[PDB]
């Protein structure tokens, strides 16, 4: 319809059933999409960071956010959340 | 295969300016020394015995440049330039994510530039397609004569 | 420290911590920058009771 709860810009019932970004819009999704390469988002109706991240679910369907993220962190319902670690390759003793 | 030091460059050490293929300090004038180590260029960098027993047998100290930082400019609601709160590493890797590089030596005088390409995996992906040629054409600037590239006269 | 090498342990007491809570800005970004909770621990602790 033409509701709009979490004030995104993408209606409720397009979360609820399913939608695809394309030309920067939300379209209701049809089957007929999957061979042209377009995927199948569904996500929170009352929320407008689903997945906890920074990024809204209309930054990251339609991949307006940073260009250097992975393409699995566009579907609203998996986070952008980078892991980071430190890892020792030798140690250098000074005697004093 | 020992890290001696990792330094960041104090205000002693920092380029005002570098104009594409120009260099700091310019063609003409010594290398600039970078000998300390802590923030406010107060402390000397050490070295151990044994690394200095090695140094004085003929051991060489290589530099490896891991990063760069800096500043870019552009005008704010005057006319007048700002280069202050511009970074550089906000777009670094957004830069690298998405181009393909492009390297080009003709008698040690490299440049080295970035191209957009397309993702062909992404349906809404508009930037247009370029071939190797036609790529090589627009980074370095080549001029085209009987179908051939020609840089100014290689 | 000849106290310590005798056999006297050292005890460890927290009087105070410090720390900031997340709150949303004008955008929908979470700001903990300067929300405090010293300035709300004196208020809470005067009307509740502890369980
Ligand atoms: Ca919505
Ligand atoms: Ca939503």
């Amino acid at each position: 319809e033409d509701l709009d709860t979490d004030n995104d810009n993408i209606p409720d019932s397009y979360e609820r059933n399913g939608y695809t970004i394309k030309d920067l819009i939300a379209v209701k999704w049809e089957d007929s999409f999957a061979e042209q390469g377009y995927k199948k988002y569904v996500s929170n109706y009352l929320e407008s960071n689903t997945a906890g991240d920074p990024y809204t679910d209309y930054e990251k369907a339609s991949g307006s956010f940073d260009k250097a993220i992975k393409t699995e962190a566009r579907d609203p319902l998996v986070a952008a959340y980078p892991i980071v670690g430190v890892g020792m390759e030798k140690l250098i003793i000074s005697t004093n | 295969g020992d890290t001696l030091s990792t330094i960041k460059a104090q205000e002693n050490q920092i380029g005002n300016n570098l104009s594409p293929g120009d260099t700091y300090p310019k063609k003409g004038l010594s290398p600039l020394a970078l000998n300390t180590m802590d923030q406010f260029s107060s402390r000397l960098i050490p070295i151990n015995y044994d690394q200095l027993k090695k140094l004085d047998a003929g051991k060489q100290i290589k530099l490896e440049t891991t990063q760069v930082s800096g500043n870019f400019g552009t005008k704010n609601s005057s006319g007048q330039i700002v280069t202050e709160g511009n970074s550089w590493s906000d777009y670094i890797s957004q830069i690298d994510s998405i181009s393909a590089s492009i390297i080009l030596d003709t008698e040690n005088e490299s440049y080295e530039r970035r191209v957009t390409a397309k993702n062909l995996q992404d349906p809404e992906d508009k930037t247009p397609e370029l071939t190797i040629g036609e790529a090589i054409e627009k980074a370095f600037g080549a001029t085209k004569k009987d179908g051939l590239l020609y840089f100014n006269d290689i």
